[PDB]
């Protein structure tokens, strides 16, 4: 209320002792727990911990990669939490060397029933799936407790070393021969609404446009075999319902330098990979062009 | 060390048994038609847009537009409410009738359950009833606009 | 392969077929990977046998 | 070791070295508080009883 006290400038909170510290200070006491400096208390990072089986957390152990909730009209473990990289076998876009690379690592009884509840019901994968941003440590027990993030940067504890997002070369997919001084990275999965598969195409796209008018212009214009493909069966086959050829939503914004390839390692199985060192979590719905 | 908050009162007398119901609803939604400082009651929620004549659709044109807060304290003096930023968690009721898990993407919607009900008697002074709108996981909120839309 | 206009027919053509995604028809390309252009040429036709022993006879 | 008798084949000077590793095993514990304690920890209004 005083001018003193108004124009006193803003505290400090890491100047600033904890409610602990002064809790413990005001009794005046002493115990064996160290408490003068709480971590994680400068985390901009909103986080959040998810418990999953231990048939999908293979390529997962080391630090930087996308999970995906999935529901299921059965009841009991209704939401699986995949990889994207299980989620990458399924897909008609990864050449079938890789596919037949990254299959032979997930021989899992967990993950071989989620490829079934994959392509079980009569949903497309878009109102299917949800996804839940990256994930930055393990825990690697009988059953493991990732720990994800849903917005923020992806880094270690104290943070002493960034994190980084990893993603196949199959699903990388770039639509500009130079880049801008800052991208963003997006999902696409793209129906082919072919006759024998339905099975779609899995993509991330680094690009420098924002605005949703000047994004879906080129999506249009590099996947017009798909939307024609849409109207053949449109045309072909009546009475059939279908709908978002194509989906579209926001998962974050890179540096536009630290884009470089390197490779994942799980059971001594190369897999190459497009490497995002400083890259923040922006998740967003699911929007659909047709 | 206060935070910037909304202070809200209430013209009519209030029980300790009104009181003890209040604060069961510390996490709970609330709409408010502008953002002021201070409000009087008649303005929380949705009790204001019950409506014998209008429905269902101008409820969600309304609640598209209206500023929703979180409760804090409920006090004798007056009431606290939070006005929400974006990125940012804070703790939320499930007072829909659905649970949830996690990672659901969740989203408001008016009352279907209207009027006098066993589970609509919060807060209920002589003309005033507060409301409380749903939060619901998103697919059942399309699939609720879908089947309301084809009946 | 048998070329009318020049009176040259063709015996020993090996050919790679597949099947088009969009549409079930046959596509015809070179053992090294180049697309046959024959097709378009009206003055020619072709024989096609398969190694199932089917028999296709293109104008 | 121990010298042999006639005939039989003896021993040989052998050592033989071993080591042994650490185990770790963190323990861990979650306790909460309120906001309301955390809003009147450090923070006094009007003075009153």
């Amino acid at each position: 209320m005083d001018a003193r006290a108004v124009a006193k400038r803003p505290r400090d909170p890491a100047d600033e002792d904890n409610e602990l510290v002064t809790a413990l200070k005001a009794k005046r006491e002493v115990n064996t727990i160290s408490v003068r400096y709480l971590y994680h208390a400068d985390h901009q990072a909103l986080t959040a911990r998810f418990f999953v089986p231990e048939g999908l957390v293979e390529f997962e152990a080391q630090p930087g990669a996308l999970l995906i909730r999935m529901e299921t009209g059965c009841d009991s473990p209704r939401h699986l939490y995949i990889s994207l990289y299980l989620l990458g076998i399924r897909a008609s876009n990864v050449s079938a060397s890789t596919r037949c690379l990254l299959e032979s690592v997930y021989t899992a009884s967990a993950a071989r029933a989620a490829l079934q509840w994959l392509d079980l019901g009569p949903h497309l994968l878009h109102r299917r799936l949800e996804t839940l941003g990256c994930v930055k440590t393990v825990s690697l027990g009988i059953t493991s407790l990732l720990t994800c993030v849903m917005r923020g940067y992806l880094y270690n504890t104290l943070k002493t070393e960034v994190f980084a997002l990893m993603i196949p070369k199959d699903m990388y997919l770039t639509w500009e021969e130079t880049r801008g001084r800052l991208q963003y990275v997006y999902l696409i999965i793209v129906y082919d609404y072919d006759g024998p598969e339905t099975r779609p195409g899995i993509y991330v796209l680094t690009s420098s446009i924002a605005h949703w008018q000047t994004l879906v212009d080129v999506a249009r214009g590099k996947f017009a075999r798909e939307r024609c493909s849409f109207v053949n069966r449109r045309i072909t086959r009546p009475r059939q319902i279908p709908l978002c050829t194509g989906v579209i939503q926001k998962l974050g914004w890179c540096l536009a330098d630290d884009i470089h390839t390197s490779f994942l390692v799980h059971k001594e199985l190369k897999l190459s990979v497009v490497r995002l060192d400083n890259f923040s979590v922006e998740l967003g719905d699911f929007r659909e062009f047709v | 060390a206060m935070e910037a908050n909304i202070f809200c009162t209430f013209d009519h007398k209030l029980s300790i048994a009104d009181v003890g119901k209040l604060t069961k609803l510390v996490a709970a939604v609330v709409p408010i038609p502008q953002r002021l400082h201070l409000i009087k009651h008649y303005q929380l929620g949705l009790h204001q847009f019950v409506d014998h004549t209008r429905g269902y659709v101008r409820l969600r044109g309304l609640l598209r537009n209206m500023t929703l807060t979180l409760m804090r304290r409920v006090e004798g003096n007056q009431i606290l409410l939070h006005v929400p930023t974006h990125g940012l968690l804070y703790t939320v009721l499930n007072t829909g009738p659905v649970t949830w898990e996690k990672g659901d993407a969740l989203c408001v919607l008016p009352p279907l359950f209207h009027g006098p009900l066993a589970r609509e008697n919060l807060l209920t002074l002589g003309q005033w009833e507060l409301v409380l709108p749903w939060i619901v996981p998103m697919p059942l909120a399309l699939e609720i606009n879908q089947r309301l839309l084809i009946m | 392969v048998v070329r009318c206009v020049r009176a040259q027919v063709d015996l020993g053509v090996e050919v790679r077929a597949a099947r088009c995604p969009r549409t079930g028809l046959w596509i015809v390309r070179d053992r090294r990977g180049r697309l046959r252009r024959w097709l378009s040429q009206p003055e020619v036709c072709v024989l096609y046998v398969t190694p199932d022993l089917d028999f296709y006879w293109v104008l | 070791r121990v010298a042999s008798g006639a005939g039989l084949p003896t021993s040989r000077q052998t050592t033989i070295m071993v080591t042994k590793y650490s185990e770790k095993s963190p323990i861990t514990i979650p306790f909460e508080l309120s906001a309301a304690c955390l809003t009147y920890l450090r923070e006094t209004f009007e003075g009153t009883i």
